[PDB]
């Protein structure tokens, strides 16, 4: 009997662009990984 | 006080407001900037030259010194701005916390 | 054997008839900003009813090398309505606004001259 | 939000709306299965005018290799499906 | 009241030379006679001109020099004071720090025009 | 001195170290296409020096004592495994090609430094620029999913930008019904299930968006199999090329600065490598990582900084 460790579910909870989804920030996205959006 | 320092700080504050209320133009803004500048140029140089303050007569010249380079610097990130955007519009510089 | 003959872009009428259809969407997507840029008075509309019958008459066609050069000759006609080396008189040659009419009718054409 | 998951019912709505507005195509005879020159007697010419359509309301190209077999409206919402993964 | 009476007459004769000029003529303008001049050929494309990066620098350049003009316009002044030695210390500080600007533009090809 | 902002104001700045023979070349190609005979020989006859292709144990060839580590820190990932079942349900197939990729991007971050450092050119073989013809065969023939593809893109657009294309791009051809017979007599069990159609899909991706795109920034120089043969014709024309394109033409000791500050750390070339997307394939629990993580500190010169292991005779050690 292992301990318990965070799976993929668990962590994905931290993954999104706020902690709390609300009707207001549903169109939000994390930023890009470099801080670089493409040219445009 | 005296009738023109009421209407030097009325210059201010119209200024001021229109520099906190943005219509869609960056550039439109930093005239605001500027026009601050020269209220508080013309109130300076009023009360130094009004009071006979000679040391003094300097400090109108170094405001308008570094007033004037802090513009250029103002304006070099318009211009960025403009090279990303392909406008100034202030709504294009949403892209943080939004 | 003399029949055979060297080809120009498409081995016959199936890869041929594909650039008929790429050329014509080329065209059926320039004309509403050729009518912008050369302020033309023609709406979109009977501009592109024009490009519709310019290929209609080139449809009897069934060699691939002189499919070809009617496609070959339609870009060219293109690349100078987008990089607007034609000027607004040439745009609007195709639409013939200042010659009267010929009629066809054999009467008509009895009344007015010896020509058939 | 306010852009939910693509459908094959959903996409049907779009692929007809753009169909009903031609003024080259009957609206009563639409049908969802009707051939666009069997029976609704339309030409080649008339087939990439509809495909130029379908791009811009599904933003996409369409190869014309493509669009030689898109000759029913079904098969056009089979494509899209077969194409944005939407299977339902 | 000498100089408003100067300034007024030299901008209301500039004035009234325009208004004599928009209206004497006989005017007919048409769809051609007005379009912009261009080069006698329809225009290419109808996007405004585009932002060229070095014409920029020698404006903020002019005006970042102009900016150490003034502060070295009082010279003339500043050559009366009794303690000359600190005079002429800043005033060759003003003019030497104005001859690095020109330099570091200069050595980083910001006086160039080849882009 | 280690190199830093004191040694570039010091002196040690690229331009200074660069003659007109300093170029990177890559040598494409096909599987079984010869790349590796040819590209032997272009560096061997410029001068260069020449980087064999980026295996599976790459890493571990620059690291340590440069001999190939045992497979379970490497992810289990297997050539040979790829051919027998590309289908496999345990996602080896697209695991195969992240890690490959990392490498790659390794070694090209080795390469730019040893150009750089002494000016020397450098001879590579399928770069990351051309690592993409791999993976979208992959994709066609259905060993990977769409997602698999999403997450290398995402990788690749992140750190792809930051370095400069090659200098020379010296593409070999080979018919893929000639691949084929090449397969048939190198005697390899596991690579003779090659199908056909997947070697295709490599020549399509070669010359319908490698090439193309490539010609606008590189110099390209293409070649046929028979062509190839002889390397006095490929170093001749790699000696009379003008080179009048290329990022390489904008380019000052002040942006070679920050280029060479980055090869020079290898925790900076591969941050983005390990990005948090939680895809099933490339994912390791947290039990495993941690218990293979303990074997590795382990072994020979592993467990503390190179140069501070006593169990490989580091001397100095209470001084160093
Ligand atoms: C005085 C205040 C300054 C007005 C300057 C106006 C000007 O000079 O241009 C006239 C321009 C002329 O416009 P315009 O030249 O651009 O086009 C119109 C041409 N006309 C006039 C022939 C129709 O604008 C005006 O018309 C302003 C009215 C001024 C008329 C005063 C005439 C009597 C003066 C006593
Ligand atoms: C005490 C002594 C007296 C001091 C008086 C100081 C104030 C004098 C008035 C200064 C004039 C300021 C200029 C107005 C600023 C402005 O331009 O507001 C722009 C704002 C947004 O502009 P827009 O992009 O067009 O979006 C709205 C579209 N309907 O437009 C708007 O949406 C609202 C416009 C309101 C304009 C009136 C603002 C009056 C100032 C209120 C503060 C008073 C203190
Ligand atoms: C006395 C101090 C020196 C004053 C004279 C300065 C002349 C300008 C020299 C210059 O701008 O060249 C750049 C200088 C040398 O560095 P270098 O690597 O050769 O050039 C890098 C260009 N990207 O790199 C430098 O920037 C050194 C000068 C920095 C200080 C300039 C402002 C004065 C303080
Ligand atoms: C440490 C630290 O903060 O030093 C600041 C850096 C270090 O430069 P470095 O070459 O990385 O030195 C570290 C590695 N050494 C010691 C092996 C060489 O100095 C500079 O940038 C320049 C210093 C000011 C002079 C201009
Ligand atoms: N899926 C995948 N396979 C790869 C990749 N790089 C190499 N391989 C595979 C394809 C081949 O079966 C094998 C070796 O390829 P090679 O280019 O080295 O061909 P080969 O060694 O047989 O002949 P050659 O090097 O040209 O002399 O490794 C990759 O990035 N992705
Ligand atoms: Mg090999």
């Amino acid at each position: 009997a292992r301990q318990w460790q965070p799976d993929v579910e668990w962590a994905e909870q931290y993954g999104g662009a706020v902690m709390y989804p609300t009707k207001e920030t549903a169109h939000w996205k994390p930023p890009p990984w470099n801080d670089v959006d493409p040219p445009k | 006080m005296s009738m023109v320092y009421m209407n030097i700080m009325m210059a201010f504050t119209v200024s001021l407001v229109g520099l906190l209320m943005y219509r869609s133009h960056l550039m439109s803004s930093l005239l605001c900037l500027e026009g601050m500048m020269l209220s508080l140029f013309v109130m300076a140089a009023l009360t130094i030259l009004n009071s006979h303050f000679t040391l003094a007569s300097m400090m109108p010249i170094i405001l308008l010194v570094f007033a004037a380079c802090e513009a250029a610097l103002g304006l070099s990130l318009l211009v960025m701005v403009s090279n990303t955007y392909g406008t100034d519009y202030v709504q294009n510089l949403n892209l943080l916390q939004c | 054997a003399s029949t055979s003959v060297k080809p120009i872009f498409s081995r016959d009428m199936n890869e041929a008839k594909r650039r008929v259809r790429e050329l014509y969407r080329a065209w059926y997507r320039e004309v509403p900003n050729t009518v912008h840029l050369f302020q033309l008075d023609i709406s979109v509309k009977q501009g592109r009813d024009k490009v519709r019958e310019m290929f209609k008459k080139n449809a009897h066609i069934t060699d691939p090398r002189v499919v070809d050069l009617l496609v070959i000759k339609g870009k060219m006609e293109l690349e100078e309505t987008i990089k607007v080396w034609k000027q607004r008189t040439h745009v609007m040659r195709f639409f013939h606004e200042t010659e009267a009419p010929r009629p066809k009718d054999f009467l008509s054409k009895f009344y007015v001259g010896h020509d058939p | 939000s306010d852009a939910p998951p693509l459908t094959l019912e959903g996409i049907k709505d779009r692929v007809l709306y753009v169909l009903k507005l031609y003024d080259k195509i009957d609206p009563e005879k639409l049908s969802v299965n009707s051939h666009f020159m069997k029976d609704l007697g339309l030409d080649s010419l008339d087939q990439v005018e509809i495909i130029m359509a379908m791009e811009d309301e599904f933003g996409f190209e369409i190869p014309d290799i493509d669009a030689e077999k898109l000759m029913c409206p079904q098969e056009i919402v089979d494509y899209i499906a077969d194409k944005k993964d939407v299977y339902e | 009241m000498n100089l408003m009476l100067a300034l007024l007459t030299n901008f209301t004769l500039a004035t009234l030379l325009v208004i004599i000029a928009f209206w004497l003529p006989q005017l007919n303008v048409y769809s051609e006679k007005t379009s912009p001049y261009e080069c006698g050929f329809d225009p290419m494309g109808s996007a405004r001109l585009p932002f060229s990066m070095k014409f920029f620098l020698v404006a903020i350049t002019f005006l970042l020099f102009d900016l150490e003009i003034a502060l070295l316009l009082p010279l003339p002044w500043a050559s009366q004071t009794a303690n000359l030695n600190t005079m002429l210390t800043m005033a060759l500080f003003l003019i030497i720090l104005l001859a690095v600007s020109l330099a570091y533009e200069w050595t980083q090809k910001g006086l160039e025009w080849t882009e | 001195l280690q190199y830093g902002p004191l040694a570039y104001i010091l002196g040690e700045k690229a331009t200074k170290k660069m003659t007109e023979k300093s170029k990177l070349i890559t040598v494409d190609g096909n599987i079984c296409s010869g790349k590796s005979k040819l590209a032997k020989e272009i560096a061997e006859k410029l001068g260069l020096k020449h980087f064999p292709e980026a295996g599976i144990h790459y890493v571990d060839s620059t690291t340590g004592d440069g001999k190939p580590l045992p497979v379970q820190f490497s992810g289990n990932c297997s050539l040979e495994k790829f051919y027998d079942d590309p289908k496999s349900n345990d996602g080896n197939s697209y695991r195969l090609q992240a890690w490959l990729y990392a490498s790659r991007l390794l070694q090209y971050a080795d390469a730019l430094e040893h150009l750089l450092s002494t000016g020397q050119g450098v001879v590579l073989e399928r770069s990351i620029y051309s690592d993409f013809v791999f993976l979208e065969a992959m994709y066609r023939q259905g060993f990977i999913r769409k997602q698999c593809v999403d997450h290398y893109n995402q990788v690749k657009k992140v750190t792809i930008c930051e370095y400069l294309p090659p200098h020379v791009v010296v593409y070999v051809d080979v018919p893929v019904p000639e691949v084929q017979s090449r397969i048939q007599k190198k005697g390899n069990p596991h690579e003779m299930k090659i199908t056909s159609a997947y070697l295709q899909d490599i020549e399509n991706a070669y010359k319908g968006t490698f090439l193309p795109e490539m010609s606008e920034k590189c110099e390209v120089l293409q070649y046929s199999a028979w062509e190839a043969q002889d390397a006095e014709k490929v170093v001749e024309d790699i000696e009379y090329l003008k080179y009048d394109k290329g990022p390489w033409l904008d380019q000052n000791d002040r942006k070679l600065h920050k280029l060479r500050m980055l090869v020079q750390d290898k925790l900076e070339v591969l941050n983005y490598t390990s990005i948090p997307v939680f895809l099933p394939e490339v994912t390791v629990g947290a039990h495993q990582s941690d218990q293979v993580f303990q074997e590795f500190t382990e072994l020979p010169g592993r467990k503390y900084r190179a140069g501070y292991n006593e169990d490989v005779g580091d001397k100095w050690i209470w001084l160093k």
